[PDB]
C-alpha cells in the first residue's frame, strides 16, 4: 500500500520506512422472492444450486447427498377475516461454499429463519435480523520509543479494524384474493 | 501500490534492475540512473490490463 | 396506544450534547468485578460525577452531520444503564451499582450525569405538519430499510420544521435510469406507507419512533407530508 | 357439481348429515355427487355445498432480506533498521 | 439433461443417481365452471452443473417454484419470483494522499459493482375446451 | 364459436405502426419496483406520454418485410400489458400501474399510446373469397409448423388482397428433388387441412388467427384459396 | 368460522360441552364448523 | 487492452524486444525503437482470430 522511505548511507545507514494501508468496502445486498400461495396451502420457491454429497456406503446406502444453498421461501399462510394472516415461513438465504468448489470438505454458508407470525396485508415485519459488529484494535510499540510522543507514531504499530455486518428478513403478504375475489 | 489495478512501480524498478540499468543512490537526495528498458516491456505487460 | 409508546420508551436512550461530555467524559474501568455490563454490579469510575451526582446516564457517541455548509454533527448519546447509583471511594474513583437497559456499558466507557425526561402517551394521536420536510440518517441499528417502527434521527433543518411539526409520512427516494436512451438515472420519490412520532430535543435532533406500514426505507430517505 | 370441493369431502358432509339426525354417487371426473336422498337433508347438503364450494384465497408473499457490510480497518507498520550501528527495531 | 452419480454401494444398492437439469412443468389442473383453473404447478429451471462436466462433485443450480393456484383462462400471474439486488462498493486509499482532492484520485483505487439479476416465472392457461367442445 | 374467438382475443396484442413510437418511442425504467412485469405494480417512464394519455399500449418491435423491391417492413407491435394507467411526476417521468395481459414489460422497454381497438366473435362464420392469395412470415412464435391455432401475419400484397378477402386455406410447398434423374428440386404446394381467420389492420398486415386442422406448416408458407 | 382455532380443536370442545352432560361438521379449507346440536 | 478480443499490444511491444528490436525511451516525451520484427509476426498470429 502506502510506504515512505528516509535513508542515509554514507554517515550512517538508516533507513526509516512508514508503511500504511487504509481499506474501506461497503456491500449492500438486496435480494427479494415474492410467492403466490392458496389460503392453507404450502407454497415454495427456491433458487440456487445444490451441492451434492457421494456417499455410496457400500451396504445399501446410497446417499447421493445433497443440500442446495439458495434463496428460499416455504410459506403456509392462515388467512383471517380482518385482512391479517398468520403464517409459517421458513426463509433461508444459503450461499454456496467455497470448500464445496475446491471438492475438499464443503461448509455452506446458512442463514435461515423459521417462523410462524401475524401481519395484515398492508404490513411488513421483521421475522428476524442479526447485526454483527466487529471492533478490533491492535497496538504493537517498542516501549521507550514507543513512549516518545512525536516518535510513538514512528514506533508504534496501529491496526484498527471495524467490520459491521448486518442481515435481516422482512416480510409483506397482499392478499391476491383482493384482486381475485374480483376475479 | 494501488488496489483496485494495484502497481507499486519500486519493484517494477526491481524488474527494470535486472534489464540492467545503472541505478545509483547514496542519500535520499542524490540518485541517478541510466539505461533503463523497464518502462518499455515492464510498463506494456504489467499495464496491459 | 400506551404498548407502542412503550416500545418507544424502550427504545429512548438517545440524547442530546454529545460535544459536552466529549469535553468532560466520567470514565468508567474496574476489574475488580470485570464486566461490560451488570445489573447491580459494580464498577469503579473517575470523575467529579463521583463526588457529585450518584445517578447518571452512559451514552455512547454517535455523529449526526448535517448543514454540509455547517458541517456540524449534533451526535446520539445513546443511553446505556438504565440507571445507576453510586458510592464514593477516595482518589475521585466512585464504585457504582447498575440498573442496566439492554445496553452493554463498556468497561472503558463515557459516563454522562443523569437526566430525567418525562415522555407521555398522549404523543400518540399525533401532532402532524406537513410543511416539515427532510432527510432522515444515523439510525443506531445502521441498517437501511428498517421497518415497524425505529429510533430515527431527523436531521437539523428537519429538526426545526420539528420543532414546528410533529408527524409526517415516511419518502423513499429511487433512481430511475434512462438506460436505453441515455443512462441517465433521476430520482424519484416514492411515497411509502408509515409515519413518524417525533419527540424533540431542541438543541438538537428528534429522537423518532416511526411506525414502518411495510415499506423499508434506506437510512437516508425523505420524511415529508 | 362442486369445482371447489372434493366429492369425497361432500359425502363427508352427507355423513354429518345423516349424523344430524340416502344414497351417495361420486364422479371423480367431473368431481359431481348425486344424491338419491330425502328432500330436506338433499336440500342442507346443497347448503353445505355452496359454503364449501368457495375460491381459495391466494396471496402474494414478499419477504425481502438486506444485507450491509461495512468495513474498515488501517493498519500502520513504523519501521527504523539501520545495521551501519546495529539499530533496528 | 440429467447427470447421474455412480453410486454403487457395494450392499444391494445400486444408485445409479441421476437428476435432470431441466425447464420443466408439472401441472394438474382443476377447472372451475367459471373459466378458471386452480392448478398445482411446479415449475422447475435448472441449469447443468459445471462442476459436474469438471467430474467433481456436481452442484446443479435449481430455481424452481411449486404452487397451486386459481386464475382465468385470459389471465397470466406470478407464480413466484425474486429479484437479487447486489450492491458493491469498495474504496482502498492512502490516507495522507488519498486525502488529497487532486490526488486522491490518483490515490484512491475505487471498485463499485452493481449486479442486479431477477428471476420471475408468469402463467396462463387458454382452455382447449374452447376449441375441443366446438371440436 | 365464442371460444375460439376469446383465443384470438387472448393472442390479439399486435397492431400496427411500429415506425411512429420507434421515431417516438416513451421510455420505461424504473428501479423503485424492480420488475419487468407486473399486475398494479409501479413502472416509471418518461416521455410526454406521463404528460398526456393515462392507459398507454407497451409494445416490442418485429418487423414483416415484403415487398422485396421495395424492401419496406411493416412491423408488429406486441402488445406486453393488458393495460396502465398513470400518476404524474415530475421530471417528465411517470409512476403507473399495470394490468398484464401474459407479455413481460422489459424495464428498459417501448411504451406507445392507448389504441382500444373493437373485436367481435362475428368473424367466426369466415369471409372466405379466394383471389387473395400470399406468403406468411413472422410470427411471434417465430416456429415453423404450428398447428391447431396461431396468430399470423400474412404478407402486404396478400394483405391488399386480405383487404379484399378475410379467409384462405393453408398450402405447404415442399420441394421435391429429382435425385436419381437430375437432382433438381421442384417446389410443389400441398393442400394443408385448416384456414385462417383474418382480421386486417389497414396500413398494415393482417394478424390472421389461423385454425390448423392438423397439417403443420412453415413460418413460411402459401396461404390461398 | 373459527380463523385463530383449529376446527378439530373446536370440535374437541364440542366434546367437552357434551362431557359436560349433537352433531360436529368441520370444514379444513374455511377451518368453518357446523354444528346441529342444543340451542344451549 | 480489449476484452470481446483483447488487445494490448503493449506486451505485444515486449515480446517484439524478445525478438530484437532497439527501443530506447528515457522519458515519456522521448522514445524511439529499431529492427522491430514484432508486427509482422506477432499481429499476424495474435489477431488470427
Amino acid at each position: 500500500s502506502g510506504i515512505g522511505i528516509g535513508f542515509i548511507t554514507d554517515n550512517i545507514i538508516l533507513d526509516l520506512q512508514l508503511s500504511a494501508m487504509e481499506k474501506t468496502g461497503n456491500g449492500e445486498i438486496v435480494s427479494q422472492p415474492k410467492v403466490v400461495t392458496s389460503d392453507k396451502e404450502t407454497a415454495k420457491i427456491l433458487k440456487g444450486s445444490e451441492v451434492p454429497y457421494q456417499e455410496a456406503s457400500s451396504s445399501g446406502a446410497t446417499s447421493t447427498s445433497f443440500k442446495e444453498a439458495a434463496l428460499s421461501l416455504e410459506v403456509t399462510p392462515q388467512i383471517t377475516p380482518d385482512n391479517r394472516i398468520i403464517v409459517e415461513v421458513k426463509v433461508t438465504k444459503d450461499a454456496p461454499d467455497y470448500q464445496n468448489m475446491l471438492n475438499g470438505v464443503p461448509p455452506i454458508n446458512k442463514n435461515e429463519v423459521n417462523a410462524k407470525i401475524l401481519v395484515n396485508d398492508g404490513e411488513t415485519i421483521v421475522i428476524g435480523g442479526v447485526f454483527s459488529n466487529e471492533q478490533s484494535k491492535s497496538v504493537e510499540k517498542v516501549p521507550f520509543l514507543g513512549e516518545l510522543p512525536y516518535l510513538g507514531r514512528l514506533f508504534r504499530r496501529d491496526t484498527v479494524t471495524d467490520r459491521k455486518n448486518e442481515l435481516l428478513v422482512f416480510l409483506t403478504p397482499r392478499i391476491m384474493n383482493n384482486q381475485a375475489i374480483a376475479i | 501500490s494501488g488496489y483496485g489495478k494495484d502497481g507499486n512501480i519500486g519493484i517494477k524498478d526491481e524488474d527494470g534492475m535486472n534489464c540492467g540499468p545503472i541505478a545509483g543512490s547514496c542519500t535520499f537526495p542524490t540518485t541517478g540512473t541510466s539505461k533503463s528498458p523497464s518502462p518499455f516491456v515492464d510498463l506494456g505487460a504489467k499495464d496491459a490490463t | 396506544p400506551l404498548d407502542k409508546i412503550n416500545s418507544f420508551l424502550l427504545a429512548n436512550r438517545i440524547v442530546d450534547d454529545e460535544k459536552t461530555f466529549t469535553s468532560a467524559p466520567y470514565i468508567v474501568a474496574g476489574n475488580a468485578e470485570r464486566i461490560v455490563s451488570g445489573t447491580g454490579d459494580r464498577i469503579y469510575a473517575r470523575g467529579k460525577f463521583a463526588d457529585g451526582q450518584p445517578a447518571y446516564g452512559i451514552f455512547r457517541q454517535g455523529k449526526v452531520y448535517i448543514d454540509p455548509k455547517t458541517k456540524e454533527v449534533l451526535g446520539i448519546n445513546a443511553d446505556d444503564i438504565g440507571g445507576g447509583e453510586v458510592v464514593a471511594t477516595e482518589g475521585d474513583v466512585a464504585t457504582l451499582a447498575l440498573t442496566r437497559t439492554t445496553q452493554e456499558v463498556r468497561l472503558g466507557d463515557r459516563l454522562f450525569p443523569t437526566e430525567e425526561r418525562a415522555v407521555n402517551s398522549t404523543f400518540m394521536p399525533g401532532e402532524p405538519s406537513r410543511e416539515v420536510k427532510g432527510e432522515i440518517i444515523d439510525v443506531p441499528r445502521g441498517v437501511t430499510q428498517i421497518g415497524q417502527f425505529d429510533v430515527v434521527t431527523l436531521n437539523r433543518g428537519q429538526r426545526d420544521g420539528l420543532a414546528e411539526g410533529n408527524v409526517l409520512a415516511i419518502y423513499k427516494v429511487g433512481e430511475t435510469v434512462r438506460d436505453r436512451v441515455t443512462g441517465e438515472s433521476v430520482k424519484i420519490p416514492d411515497e411509502r406507507a408509515g409515519l413518524l412520532m417525533v419527540f424533540r430535543t431542541y438543541k438538537k435532533l428528534s429522537y423518532a419512533l416511526v411506525l414502518m406500514a411495510s415499506r423499508p426505507l434506506s437510512v437516508t430517505d425523505r420524511v415529508q407530508n | 357439481q362442486v369445482n371447489y370441493a372434493k366429492a369425497a369431502d361432500i359425502a363427508k358432509l352427507f355423513q354429518s348429515v345423516t349424523s344430524d339426525g340416502g344414497s351417495i354417487t361420486v364422479d371423480d371426473r367431473t368431481n359431481s355427487i348425486i344424491a338419491y336422498q330425502p328432500q330436506e337433508r338433499l336440500d342442507e347438503l346443497r347448503r353445505i355445498v355452496s359454503q364449501l364450494d368457495i375460491p381459495v384465497r391466494q396471496v402474494m408473499i414478499e419477504a425481502r432480506i438486506v444485507e450491509a457490510n461495512v468495513g474498515y480497518d488501517k493498519s500502520l507498520g513504523v519501521r527504523w533498521g539501520g545495521a551501519y550501528h546495529k539499530g533496528n527495531w
